[PDB]
DNA sequence: CTCAAGTACTTACGCCTGGTCATT
RNA sequence: AAAGACCAGGC
DNA sequence: TGAAAGTACTTGAGCTTAGACA
């Protein structure tokens, strides 16, 4: 009965089907958690989903309370028949039963319609793994035999066969993937105050001092300036570590892998040595900042003496080592760990001997490696990728090795600077500014009369207007065009773009000429009427002798003239853009994340704009348009617009994205690799035949992808 | 085969008691290589010189004395594709026609005909080649299967009525994909077909056993709706690998 | 991109051999004598006469003067320089002809709208 | 064997080509002779021709066996010997008050505008067989027999079946708007009453067609060979059963 | 390059390590004499390993660098990974 | 409109004087800076038949190690620039004696502007750039990572350091937007310092060729 | 809107313009027929194509037995209780899941949306 | 002579088991 | 028997 | 009965002129 409103981006069937949706999946959870809460501490399908040797707790919902709504190809089942699924249905029936929703479990047992419809349902497992075997096994090919000579070479610079230089460090950091943890800065995050309460090594109390270090250290603590001046310079190159961390983690992700676990190791001195936390402690605070100094010194990813290998090695190590200075903090040992001398020099050596057993071993064929860490999770992706939508899985992963000139769903993500972010209106307004609107959208419909005289008004609503118009020192005596083009605006989509008379006359005198009669109805009325003519009558002149062959009749001129305003029209919005979206994100990498005055991280939900169709340049010439976090997910217009190291970041970001948007988890280094092979030569090279076989490499290594005699022919 | 085309290789919603849903070899070959349903039968061909026959002497109007102005309102008439006239009367010769098929006097139970009403054409097939299978006629409410069929059918040894007397009894009829089309089945009787909260009363066919759509191996598979559709599929395509 | 050109070029030459011989045509009339017009001798504006500009210059005295016999405003010799004014705001702010008529008839309305609501015509 | 439906009508739409709404009828005559003969008629698209599209869509085209390239519907129509446009158009369109539908067959009459008679539409059909004739009448003739034999042969192949050609020929247009119109779904592939399949009785009669051909083809040479001399002719040497068997 | 300024990891590779490995054992299999004493050692393979725990393994390895120079580190210069 | 235009200038000639000051060129810090309304009330508001004709908006400025070299901005005032413009845009480089000069076109240049501008390396260099590539910094954008031209000397000391030859470093072609933001010719080095999540810091070094 | 054919040589009418009397006509270009163009408009474009279904909807549509019928909604003509309904069943209806009702019983062919 | 817009090549998982058939 | 093709099947 | 795409080729087009000074 039409009181379903359609949610913006959506037809009223989209909308619908949503509605729908919504239903049936609230409908499924909720029988789901009802039947996994009825499950006795017996039940053994508990007992295996509990212990995740096998099974999932939809998996009891489907065998107790209900199968659930079955899909094919990411929609409920379609109409395979003529406007029905199977002929025990009515025509045109949406209801859950009809449209594939089983209501009965596996236990009771399915109806024949939902037996079908659910054979229909795992059909398309069936042929998703069948047909996508053999695409990730081509990608895993050509992954390797792109990366299959790149290695790590015995000054640990990653070089390919040509000894060119892809890596400076493996990883960046020099080190193997095998020993790394997860672990939390503790520095990064922390407000000003918690910050300088958890890493200040306060002396001042001389009451804390005497509950957590022995009372002989306290009074040298105290005492001697010196110590006080040392520990405050710690204090201070903590604060600009806590500073470089923010400048390298935005989003306020305290989540880094890191050669060896601080805490697991800090816990194995307490229990190793027997600590008693309640005891104050016999560890001189200086003797913890001087072992810190001394150990970041052992601890070389880039050996030398020079300047330039200084710095390599700060930068590689730079991460590491404010990790390890803020979990070694004094303040730190002093107060939670409270480890003594003796341990903290066990501590120390653990360390080092960590460290120096994660550095990668010089000779890993680390191409190899990344190549297959990348190809493997490929064999569990899915290939399909089903109100933005965007292609994920392997035909994604595809795209972005081949960077195919013409992605399937190219998008551009765009930020907003002003008001516009948080304002809805102002950012409806670049909504309408960024997305490309002809003239077609927003007319409702247009005709051209016969119009000999423009007083007669073949059309009986536009004399007063027109009897307005004509009476004027204007161009009338003359022979005034007889054909009258007129167009109906449709006044929704007219108020929908904020677009008004005014703008699409302008826009057609500038795009046509002030040869071109343009009349309109100045709103408030009740047709959106426009006008137009093609005066050009002869400047009053004598009539027409021998005219030229190619007149081009003015009624089919004025199709021509029709045809291009509906479609070449440009009123608003950059072309090659067919539909801006506008939503508040939820999810914290679109957000805008900023620091506080307390020095706090907190995410604002700011409107942002998604596009089907992609034009960087453009889009970040715009007005009130983020030009630092507007980014595309298509790599072409990024290598042609920001550069190359712009496209190895997003590359990056792309791949990362097709690879935990399931859930998955790769080290980054591969990832790097991956992208520093493919921008290394300066351009985007594919990992193809076609910039496979494009490098100086030897012809054999080349005949061994794909070519065969044809490289050897060249060669 | 090597093909990555998805969408032929998808089960329709067409093949409903026509072909195996569970039943598929696995590999390059899933779902491009069917099996047959249990009751489906293939059309063996038949020449269609009864049915224009018929045609013409039941009126309606050849192409060549059409008028063309009085084709837009008549419906289109189709024998084996091509096209033979009109016909200002669609439902009489239509029911005319089924009741034909039914008692097997012009018209073999193999031909198939059907009405688009919505687009006004009569289609009506004798090719070979199209796959078929047995249905329930429902006159109204009420089966036209009753008591004295199956009282016959249970003593069908030394009785001589089978089958096809059953068929040449107008109770069962031989309905194809594009005609099931047109068609509007009920599961079972004595669920679909009594009066309960309105949901369809226009029922024309129902099925003999809905477990009829399953093919011949996934047939044997006991509590088959009980299980996981790429397990019957493996169940499938594994006893045919069964020693005995 | 390419029909850009090709469209450009083709109704600019169907519609050049439009217009004729003797294109020239341009014949710019100078304010009479007492044009009460801001700027009169402006060509910023192409093919917009000085006396188009007076017919909607009266056109606007005449809303003025409805709207004074609905709200009883001063006299006629301060409306005069209302109109004047409000002629040469719409001038300032229209580029083209067809515009700048479009513009003189929106304030029009807004004039006898204002009448109709009773109040007063404001700036 | 699995195939698609012979002797009907079927609309598909290609993401790509230059083809807008595509139908096609795959026919064949009472599987009588000949493996199949199949007909295209399509609109093309939205990108202009150079002089004349500039409308909701339209141009319908046809694919006409063993010639190179498309050819206009309307002049195809007038080789049938149908030459005014309202004939055509009844033929095409059988309700003249529907007028959507007449707006997009317009510019497919005014393609055909140049050709105008019956036999030069033949001419011009002709002239895009496979190799062009020398003379006009070479030309003619080949394409008369191919719009009358090898065009959709089901509906007839027997000279004065042009009227039922014509008629068939506008029901696939009529069908093909109708899916302009979007009046009517877009026809499914995999929906299975379109399929045929092909079993023990069609593929052994395919092959024994062919087979039975191959022997006639056989004892033609032979008996020719054996003729020259005059002398006589016997069947039972000039019939090999290895053939067939 | 010379004996003096040397830039490697003074760790050795675990390939250094395997390949060594195999080398001494090969050798010991084909009648080498043998460096560390074998208490009742008649598989080649461990007598290699505690050849490699004693650090008495004769073999210099050179490490080449990618620009064509190279490094000689004898077994006992390695410092064992185990 | 017309105040279109004026913020496409005004953002022009910031995106250019930072340019000019990433590249060592000395720039007033006020000028780096200049808000919209006070390049308007400059250069005179609208520049369709007003004060800013698209002349006098150049901006000269000198390299801070020698103040002799300079740097001479462009803006043609045609839509499409030709031979005659640039002929005597460069009679006013060489009665200025500078070398170093820029391009900026509204939409494009003809191919004889091109080869032109190509023909002479030693006696004046000069880049051409489009009026879209200047409305953005896109050394600003979050992908870009921090690129320093490194001299001769630097060069050299990374390659004895490394013990790598030219071309064995990783490349960057001429034409990279961020190569011509710098005005790197062929043979140069440019050293790209990214952070990363693994080590913090990662300096890159990719030749230009 | 629509098409015109001629009377002589039955092709299609295309417009021309009278100079000399500066009306309408419709010219056939096979010929020299003229004739007078009533409607003087010759092109209409409903772009947004705001068309009504129920005059493309055939009443023989109330014979389908696979269509559903409620009692619910009456006849406007005959007042006769069952009425068969159904959707858009047309592709390019823009976004439309409002409901055709079709009266059944014959001889009525009435149809309505509500 | 020299730029964008049409026509040709070239490739689509890893094995593993077997059975059959026409040429040689 | 040799390599060639085809087919079916396992993971 | 229904690939899909990337790359290496061609081919056509096609744009003011005037003499003095310069
Ligand atoms: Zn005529
Ligand atoms: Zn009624």
């Amino acid at each position: 009965n039409n009181e379903l409103e359609p949610t913006p981006g959506n037809t009223l069937r989209q909308t619908f089907e949503n509605q729908v949706n919504r239903i049936l999946n609230d409908a499924r959870d909720k029988t789901g958690s009802s039947a996994q809460k009825s499950l006795s501490e017996y039940n053994n399908f508990k007992s295996m989903v509990v212990s995740g040797a096998k099974g999932s707790k939809i998996n009891i919902s489907q065998v107790i309370a209900v199968v659930g709504q079955q899909n094919v190809e990411g929609k409920r089942i379609p109409f395979g028949f003529k406007h029905r699924t199977l002929p025990h249905f009515i025509k045109d029936d949406y209801g859950p039963e009809s449209r594939g929703f089983v209501e009965n479990s596996y236990l009771a047992g399915l109806t024949p319609t939902e037996f079908f419809f659910h054979a229909m349902g795992g059909r398309e497992g069936l042929i998703d793994t069948a047909v996508k075997t053999a695409e990730t096994g081509y990608i895993q090919r050509r992954l390797i035999k792109s990366m299959e000579s790149v290695m790590v070479k015995y000054d640990a610079t990653v070089r390919n066969s040509i000894n060119q230089v892809v890596q400076l460090r493996y990883g960046e950091d020099g080190l193997a993937g095998e020993s790394v943890e997860f672990q939390n800065l503790a520095t990064l995050k922390p407000s000003n105050k918690a910050f300088e309460k958890k890493f200040r090594f306060d002396y001042t109390n001389e009451r804390a001092l005497r509950r957590t270090l022995q009372e002989d250290l306290v009074k040298d603590v105290l005492s001697n300036a010196h110590i006080q001046n040392e520990l405050e310079r710690e204090f201070e190159r903590m604060r600009e570590d806590r500073e470089v961390l923010r400048v390298i983690f935005p989003t306020g992700d305290s989540k880094v892998v890191l050669p060896c676990n601080l805490l697991r190791m800090i816990w194995n001195a307490q229990k190793i040595f027997h600590i008693n936390p309640r005891l104050p402690s016999d560890l001189h605070p200086i003797k913890v900042v001087e072992g810190v100094k001394e150990l970041s010194k052992k601890l070389v990813i880039v050996n030398g003496d020079d300047p330039l290998s200084r710095q390599a090695q700060e930068n590689a190590t730079l991460l590491f080592n404010i990790h390890l200075r803020s979990t070694l903090c004094s303040r730190r040992m002093a107060e939670e760990f409270r480890l003594s001398g003796e341990a903290f020099d066990w501590l120390l050596g653990e360390i080092e001997s960590k460290f120096n057993q994660a550095i990668a071993h010089p000779g890993e064929m680390v191409g190899a490696l990344a190549a297959q860490s990348l190809g493997e999770p490929a064999t569990q992706m899915t290939l399909n990728t089903f109100a933005k939508n965007v292609t994920l899985g392997v035909p994604r992963l595809k795209e972005l090795i081949n960077i195919s000139k013409k992605p399937k769903t190219p998008s551009l993500t765009v930020f907003l600077l002003g008001q516009s972010a948080r304002d809805a209106e102002r950012a409806k307004d670049i909504l309408c500014r960024l997305e490309h609107t002809t003239l077609r959208k927003v007319t409702a419909n247009t005709a051209i009369y016969y119009d000999p005289n423009p007083q007669s008004t073949v059309v009986a609503e536009d004399q007063e207007w027109v009897n307005v118009y004509y009476e004027m020192p204007d161009f009338d005596v003359a022979r005034i065009s007889p054909w009258l083009l007129r167009v109906e605006l449709d006044r929704k989509h007219m108020t929908d773009r904020k677009l008004t008379m005014e703008q699409i006359a302008e826009k057609i005198n500038a795009g046509f000429g002030d040869d071109l009669n343009c009349i309109f109805n100045d709103d408030n009325a009740e047709k959106l009427v426009l006008r137009i003519r093609i005066m050009n009558s002869d400047e009053n002149k004598m009539q027409e002798e021998e005219e030229v062959v190619d007149k081009m009749d003015d009624d089919v001129f004025l199709r021509c003239i029709e045809s291009n305003m509906l479609t070449d029209m440009t009123l608003q919005g950059i072309e090659q853009i067919s539909k801006v979206y506008m939503h508040l994100p939820q999810t914290d990498n679109k957000k805008k994340i900023i620091i506080t005055e307390d020095g706090e991280f907190k995410a604002l939900q700011e409107w942002i704009l998604e596009t089907d169709g992609v034009s960087l340049m453009r889009v970040l010439s715009e007005k009130d348009v983020d030009p630092v976090r507007t980014t595309s997910n298509d790599i072409v217009e990024i290598f042609t617009v920001l550069g190359i190291e712009a496209v190895r970041k997003a590359l990056e970001r792309e791949l990362y994205h097709v690879i935990s948007f399931d859930g998955s988890y790769v080290n980054y280094r591969h990832l790097a690799l991956l992208c520093d092979t493919m921008t290394c030569r300066g351009h985007l090279m594919a990992i193809t035949r076609h910039g496979v076989n494009r490098q100086d490499t030897g012809p054999l290594m080349k005949c061994s992808f794909e070519e065969t005699v044809d490289v050897l022919m060249e060669a | 085969r090597d093909g990555k085309l998805a969408k032929p290789r998808q089960l329709h919603n067409t093949l409903w008691g026509m072909v195996c849903p569970a039943e598929t070899p696995e590999g390059h070959a899933v779902g491009l290589v069917k099996n047959l349903a249990l009751m489906a039968y293939i059309s063996v061909g038949s020449q269609p010189s009864p049915i224009l026959e018929f045609l013409e002497e039941w009126s309606m109007e050849n192409l060549e004395e059409i008028s063309p102005a009085a084709i837009a309102d008549a419906t289109k008439i189709f024998v084996n594709g091509c096209w033979v006239g009109i016909h200002k009367d669609p439902e009489q010769l239509m029911n005319t026609l089924r009741k034909l098929r039914r008692q097997m006097d012009i018209i073999v139970s193999e031909v198939s005909m059907i009405r688009d009403i919505r687009e006004r054409e009569i289609r009506i097939y004798t090719d070979a080649g199209r796959i078929c299978r047995p249905l329930l006629i429902v006159e109204k409410q009420k089966l036209l299967l009753k008591k004295r069929h199956i009282d016959q059918l249970k003593e069908r040894e030394y009785n001589n009525y089978s089958w096809q007397d059953l068929v040449a009894s107008g109770v069962v009829e031989y309905i194809d994909t594009l005609e099931e089309e047109t068609v509007m089945l009920a599961m079972t009787p004595d669920d679909l077909q009594e009066k309960e909260v309105a949901y369809c009363s226009t029922y024309t066919h129902c099925e003999i056993h809905p477990s009829m759509i399953l093919g011949v191996c996934a047939s044997i598979i006991p509590f088959p709706d009980h299980n996981q559709s790429p397990r019957n599929t493996y169940q499938s395509a594994m006893g045919k690998q069964a020693m005995g | 991109e390419a029909h850009k050109r090709e469209w450009n070029l083709f109704y600019q030459k169907q519609m050049q051999l439009r217009k004729g011989k003797d294109p020239k045509i341009e014949e710019f009339v100078p304010p009479d004598e007492n044009c009460p017009l801001k700027e009169a001798s402006s060509r910023r504006i192409p093919r917009l006469t000085v006396k188009a500009r007076e017919h909607c210059l009266r056109l606007l005295e005449e809303a003025l003067s409805s709207n004074r016999q609905s709200t009883r405003t001063a006299d006629e010799a301060d409306l005069r320089a209302k109109a004047v004014e409000l002629e040469h705001e719409t001038f300032r702010n229209a580029k083209v002809a067809n515009l700048y008529k479009a513009s003189v008839l929106k304030k029009v309305a807004d004039i006898h709208r204002a009448s109709k609501d009773g109040q007063p015509y404001d700036m | 064997q699995e195939k698609m439906a012979t002797n009907t009508v079927y609309v598909f739409a290609k993401k790509d080509s230059k083809y807008a709404y595509t139908g096609e009828c795959r026919s064949c005559l009472e599987n009588s002779s000949r493996p199949t003969s199949t007909i295209w008629v399509s609109m093309l698209a939205r990108g202009g021709q150079g002089a004349k599209k500039s409308a909701i869509g339209q141009r319908i085209v046809a694919t006409l066996p063993y010639i190179k390239q498309e050819v206009p519907i309307i002049i195809v129509f007038r080789a049938l010997g149908f030459v005014s446009d309202r004939d055509i158009l009844e033929h095409i369109i059988y309700d003249f008050e529907d007028p959507e539908m007449m707006e997009m067959v317009k510019p497919s009459l005014d393609e055909a505008f140049v050709i105008q008679e019956q036999n030069v539409a033949l001419n011009f059909i002709g002239s895009r067989g496979a190799k062009p004739g020398v003379t006009k009448e070479k030309r003619i003739k080949y394409a008369k027999e191919v719009l009358q034999k090898e065009m959709l042969p089901h509906v007839g192949v027997s000279d004065f079946c042009e009227t039922k050609k014509a008629y068939f020929l506008g029901y696939m247009v009529h069908r093909l708007l109708l899916a302009a119109l979007g009046r009517r779904e877009l026809d499914d592939r995999d929906h299975y009453g379109n399929k045929r399949l092909d079993l023990a009785g069609p593929l052994l009669a395919f092959l024994f067609r062919g087979m039975f051909k191959n022997l006639l083809k056989e004892v033609r040479i032979y008996a020719q060979k054996f003729i020259d001399r005059g002398k006589d002719f016997n069947l039972e040497l000039a019939i090999k059963t290895r053939i067939i068997s | 390059q010379a004996n003096q300024k040397r830039i490697t990891t003074p760790y050795m590779t675990k390939y250094e390590r395997a390949r060594v490995l195999g080398t001494r054992a090969l050798q010991i299999a084909m009648c080498a004499p043998v460096m560390v004493e074998l208490e009742g050692e008649t598989d080649p393979l461990l007598i290699a390993m505690k050849e490699l725990k004693a650090r008495k393994i004769p073999i210099i390895i050179r490490r080449y660098l990618p620009d064509g120079s190279y490094e000689d580190w004898g077994v006992d210069e390695l410092i064992i990974t185990d | 409109d017309d105040e279109e235009e004026t913020y496409r200038l005004w953002k022009i000639r910031k995106t250019i004087m930072q340019l000019c000051h990433d590249r060592g060129y000395l720039v007033t810090q006020d000028e780096l800076d200049q808000t919209l309304e006070e390049f308007k009330a400059q250069f005179g508001d609208k520049p369709s038949e007003g004060r800013p004709r698209r002349t006098d908006l150049t901006v000269l400025v000198a390299h801070n190690d020698d103040p002799t070299d300079q740097m001479f901005v462009f803006f043609p005032e045609e839509p499409k620039v030709g031979i005659k413009t640039i002929k005597v845009y460069c009679q006013r480089m060489q009665e200025e004696n500078i070398t170093r000069a820029l391009i900026v076109v509204q939409q494009g240049m003809t191919p004889s502007a091109k080869q032109s501008l190509v023909d002479m390396a030693p006696k004046y260099i000069l880049e051409q750039f489009l009026q879209q590539e200047l409305l953005i910094n896109i050394t600003e954008h979050e992908l870009v990572p921090e690129h320093v031209v490194m001299t001769k000397e630097e060069v050299t000391e990374l390659l004895a350091r490394y013990k790598l030859r030219e071309n064995q470093l990783p490349r960057i072609q001429a034409g990279d937007p961020v190569a011509r933001y710098f005005g790197i010719k062929r043979g140069q080095v440019v050293k790209i310092i990214r952070p990363s999540e693994t080590a913090g810091r990662y300096i890159t070094y990719r030749l230009v060729q | 809107v629509g098409i015109r054919f001629c009377q002589e040589c039955n092709n299609m009418l295309y417009p021309k313009e009278d100079k000399e009397n500066r009306i309408l006509l419709y010219a056939c270009r096979n010929c020299d027929y003229q004739q007078e163009a009533d409607n003087s408009c010759i092109y209409v474009n409903k772009i947004t194509h705001e068309v009504d279904e129920l005059t493309q909807i055939i009443a023989d549509v109330s014979q389908d037995p696979t269509l559903p019928r409620t009692e619910d909604h009456p006849c406007q003509k005959c007042g006769h209780k069952e009425a068969v309904f159904f959707q858009s069943h047309s592709a390019r209806a823009e976004d439309a899941m409002r409901l055709y009702y079709v009266c059944t019983a014959p001889h009525c062919g009435h149809r309505w949306t509500e």
